[PDB]
């Protein structure tokens, strides 16, 4: 009813995982079946570009991987993560991977295109949120990390840059970069340094405590319009994230600055989402004490901010790119290394 | 103020993952 329906749910979305996490898709698309039309965001070995699909008319994010720069940052296994996890998940707030391949040059997921944009350019134009927005967007990362954990599954990439916001206002969480899945410790130092718990700085192994700690940052980040850890250089971000001393804007609320608190708590004995209770120390806090965890999961809340979509393939709520020739040799670069891609 | 110090920052734009 209220414990035995989320956890029946919660045990067949781990046998629907499994099944696909085992034997995963490959292959389901080519890249002439596509035209590219504009880019949505530029990374570390590629970028993501709207596309057409063209047999179906369809409009999708496409995001392309130069397998030489992942093998040259050292990037293989988790691109391998990337996409071995995006296609084994299914969650409301988790942006679908339709099709996946690989040529000569390229590794390639193909999206849903998702027209609203990024979260963080939103934020930073209004400059902050207010709480109950504030709180709208927290709900569904929680929702989203209960899920993803159960399945022992970490992210390791939450920040507003990897939150897309959907027709109907609602986030999809983009990015899996540096998503997963391990039931024992791990020791890799990898995600955005604002959002970087103190045990991955520390070089300690860490575990699924470091997304909670991320949500701290995230939901400090919305209300505040600002990170609790800034600086010109990643290494004064770290000294200070490692201090652990948080400052809190004048505007704050009393319950919102008891989560934060307990968000960005360097004790992994004390730091919420991590404790005998785990998740629902968070849901039941006071702060969350107006949200009804089932109607956001069903999509039924009203959303706060619902973005303006002049039509399919707008861009109008993403920034403009240099836009950079697809290059595909005659031959195949990294065959072995990128096989059950 | 924390706002004008953040805003005269160098990291006010989208921020790229590090890794490894
Ligand atoms: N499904 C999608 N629909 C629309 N836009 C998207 C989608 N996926 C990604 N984007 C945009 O493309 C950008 C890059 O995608 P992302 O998967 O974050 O690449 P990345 O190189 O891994 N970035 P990072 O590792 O955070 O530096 C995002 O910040 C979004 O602005
Ligand atoms: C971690 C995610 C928890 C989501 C909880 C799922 C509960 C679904 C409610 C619908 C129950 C009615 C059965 C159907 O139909
Ligand atoms: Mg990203
Ligand atoms: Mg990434």
């Amino acid at each position: 009813s209220e414990q035995e329906s989320v956890k029946e749910f919660l045990a067949k979305a781990k046998e629907d995982f499994l099944k696909k996490w085992e034997t995963p898709s490959q292959n389901t698309a080519q890249l002439d079946q596509f035209d590219r039309i504009k880019t949505l965001g530029t990374g570390s070995f590629g970028r993501v570009m709207l596309v057409k699909h063209k047999e179906s008319g369809n409009h999708y994010a496409m995001k392309i991987l130069d397998k030489q720069k992942v093998v040259k940052l050292k990037q293989i296994e988790h691109t391998l993560n990337e996409k071995r996890i995006l296609q084994a998940v299914n969650f409301p707030f988790l942006v679908k991977l339709e099709f996946s391949f690989k040529d000569n040059s390229n590794l390639y997921m193909v999206m849903e295109y998702v027209a609203g944009g990024e979260m963080f350019s939103h934020l930073r134009r209004i400059g902050r949120f207010s709480e109950p927005h504030a709180r709208f967007y927290a709900a569904q990362i929680v929702l989203t990390f209960e899920y993803l954990h159960s399945l022992d599954l970490i992210y390791r990439d939450l920040k507003p840059e990897n939150l897309l916001i959907d027709q109907q206002g609602y986030i999809q969480v983009t990015d899996f970069g540096f998503a997963k899945r391990v039931k024992g410790r791990t020791w890799t130092l990898c995600g955005t340094p604002e959002y970087l718990a103190p045990e991955i700085i520390l070089s300690k192994g860490y575990n699924k405590a470091v997304d909670w700690w991320a949500l701290g940052v995230l939901i400090y980040e919305m209300a505040a319009g600002y990170p609790p850890f800034f600086a010109d250089q990643p290494i004064q971000i770290y000294e200070k994230i490692v201090s652990g001393k948080v400052r809190f804007p004048s505007h704050f609320s009393s319950d919102l600055k008891d989560l934060l608190r307990n968000l960005l708590q360097v004790d992994l004995t004390k730091r919420f989402g991590n404790l005998k209770n785990g998740v629902n120390d968070i849901k039941n806090h006071k702060w969350f004490a107006t949200t009804d965890w089932i109607a956001i999961y069903q999509r039924k809340v009203e959303a706060p901010f619902i973005p303006k979509f002049k039509g399919p393939g707008d861009t109008s709520n993403f920034d403009d790119y240099e836009e950079e020739e697809i290059r595909v040799s005659i031959n195949e670069k990294c065959g072995k290394e990128f096989t059950e891609f | 103020t924390t706002y004008a110090d953040f805003i005269a920052s160098g990291r006010t734009g989208r921020r790229a993952s590090i890794h490894d």
